[PDB]
């Protein structure tokens, strides 16, 4: 059972948007930080309540 | 060195003091200028918004 | 004491005991039903790797 059904969580994480690596130029204290995604553009854009 | 060395010592703890507040300060921005006038357009510019010709 | 009004004794045992095995049936009944589960499970392990 424990090999079988920890597949079928396993389905959703693959079938992700997909995902970015950025870093961080600098924050803005509105929660929101300055985020270049680096091959990508610079986007100002807020976070999760995780961080 | 006593005398003055344990006094030397204090006055680095207080620098560091100093550091924190600069950036617990910072901590509030919100520095949007728009101003008054602006608060008119915010109507106006949802429909831009969802406008397809811009 | 121990061996006067044994037959007392005797008769409680034997009354709780005759209860409970038609309630163990039920516990039998589950250790067939999950020889198939595994047989089933393992088809759905072939299923979630395919």
């Amino acid at each position: 059972n424990d090999k079988v059904r920890f597949i079928k969580d396993e389905l959703r994480l693959l079938q992700e948007p997909g995902s970015y690596v950025g870093e961080v130029i600098k924050i803005v204290s509105d929660k929101k930080v300055l985020v270049k995604v680096q091959p990508e553009g610079k986007y100002i854009v807020d976070v999760a309540k995780d961080i | 060195a006593a005398p003055y060395a344990a006094k030397l010592k204090q006055t680095e703890n207080d620098l560091k003091d100093i550091e924190a507040r600069i950036k617990e300060k910072a901590g509030v921005k919100e520095s949007d200028t728009g101003l008054a006038p602006s608060h008119l357009w915010d109507i106006m510019g949802d429909r831009q918004r969802l406008g397809e010709e811009h | 004491n121990n061996n006067s009004a044994l037959s007392n004794v005797n008769s409680d045992i034997y009354f709780k005991l005759k209860k409970l095995e038609k309630e163990y049936e039920l516990l039998t009944l589950q250790e067939d039903y999950i020889k198939d589960e595994q047989r089933h499970l393992k088809r759905e392990l072939k299923r979630a790797q395919e």
